[PDB]
């Protein structure tokens, strides 16, 4: 597939 | 007062990952921006290589994420794994997109002065936005008396614009709206004969 | 620059409303429908050329919600300042009687990303064939949005786009009628 990749969002300090 | 109900306070968080491209993909800059309400609070700039607080409210986040070396490594490589990848995914139908304008000329319904004809050149449906719309009287380019709306985005990957010219029509004159645009190798021309 | 691709996400409380979209030079490539959990391409041909796994957007949206709530508490529940929209009504092409056209309601420079848009024909709400975009990001972190009404131009009909927003004391009413 010709796929757009997202950048992952990460949470603040748990 | 108030044009809508439910006036409870609202709280908004935005995340923007911006891939900026120069000279194709020769130079790429990733800008990750975190925005609370209307204020950016912390960002990762690939030209910097680590997170930086934009406001004090974002200083704890920059400190914590900068302690996470796997995250920093992944973000520093994202100019390749993310920006250049996604550029190549859509290059043929975004960067290379070209849509030819439709060009129409007509007198304005507003005609304020006797022996004058206010002409309108409508240029619609084009992509990308770079364009020149120019009025000619016979072979002479008209610079005086021209007003343009500038570019208008339609929201559907086309633009339009409107350029008007006050004329004093004389028999034997032909007025041309001429359009220079990347979608055509010869300018589009539409003529109004006086 | 030559070009910019933006992955733009938001989460809004207490609405529990999220958005995930990709932007190229200010136009939307696609967004993810939060209700159907599916990728929606802005132009039909885009979905023939490319793909995007919607679940990746949904995973980010959950993190955005969590981060929003952390920031809400950290700011002592500082709310957003409403910024009302600017509204323009225009057609997508020069109007000829009885030749199909499209009315555009252009809504710009507002926040939060909550708005209500009603098309009125001769003062009466009309919905036949209407469509709309999601919220498009702006560099000042406000939003832009488009609403569309296909129509058959005539000399008798008049139109208004009515726009309502928490930043507006009264609804904005932008008029269009045949330029006779």
């Amino acid at each position: 597939f010709n796929c757009y990749f997202p950048l992952r969002s990460y949470s603040f300090r748990p | 007062m108030g044009s809508m109900g439910d006036t409870r306070p609202r709280f908004l968080w935005q995340l923007k990952f911006e891939c900026h491209f120069f000279n194709g993909t020769e130079r790429v800059r990733l800008l990750e921006r975190c925005i609370y309400n209307q204020e950016e609070s912390v960002r990762f700039d690939s030209d910097v290589g680590e997170y930086r607080a934009v406001t004090e409210l974002g200083r704890p986040d920059a400190e914590y994420w900068n302690s996470q070396k796997d995250l920093l490594e992944q973000r520093r490589a994202a100019v390749d794994t993310y920006c250049r990848h996604n550029y190549g995914v859509g290059e043929s139908f975004t960067v290379q997109r070209r849509v030819e304008p439709k060009v129409t000329v007509y007198p304005s319904k507003t005609q304020p002065l006797q022996h004058h004809n206010l002409l309108v050149c409508s240029v619609s449906g084009f992509y990308p936005g770079s364009i020149e719309v120019r009025w000619f009287r016979n072979g002479q380019e008209e610079k005086a008396g021209v007003v343009s709306t500038g570019l208008i985005q339609n929201g559907d990957w086309t633009f339009q614009t409107l350029v008007m010219l006050e004329t004093v029509p004389r028999s034997g004159e032909v007025y041309t709206c001429q359009v220079e645009h990347p979608s055509v190798t010869s300018p589009l021309t539409v003529e109004w004969r006086a | 620059e030559e070009h910019v691709i933006i992955q733009a996400e938001f989460y809004l409380n207490p609405d529990q409303s999220g958005e995930f979209m990709f932007d190229f030079d200010g136009d939307e490539i696609f967004h993810v429908d939060m209700a159907k959990k599916e990728t929606v391409w802005r132009l039909e041909e885009f979905g023939r050329f490319a793909s995007f796994e919607a679940q990746g957007a949904l995973a980010n949206i959950a993190v955005d919600k969590a981060n929003l709530e952390i920031m809400t508490k950290r700011s002592n529940y500082t709310p957003i300042t409403n910024v009302p929209p600017e509204v323009t009504v225009l057609t997508n092409s020069p109007v000829e009687l009885r030749e199909p056209n499209v009315l555009i309601c252009f809504i710009d420079k507002f926040t939060p990303p909550v708005v209500n848009v009603t098309w009125l024909r001769n003062g009466k709400p009309v919905t036949t064939g209407v469509s709309e975009t999601v919220f498009l990001p702006r560099e000042d972190h406000l939003f832009r949005k488009f609403h569309y009404l296909p129509f058959l131009p005539s000399t008798e009909d008049v139109y208004d786009c009515r726009v309502e927003h928490w930043g507006l004391d009264e609804p904005l009413l932008k008029h269009w009628e045949f330029d006779a």
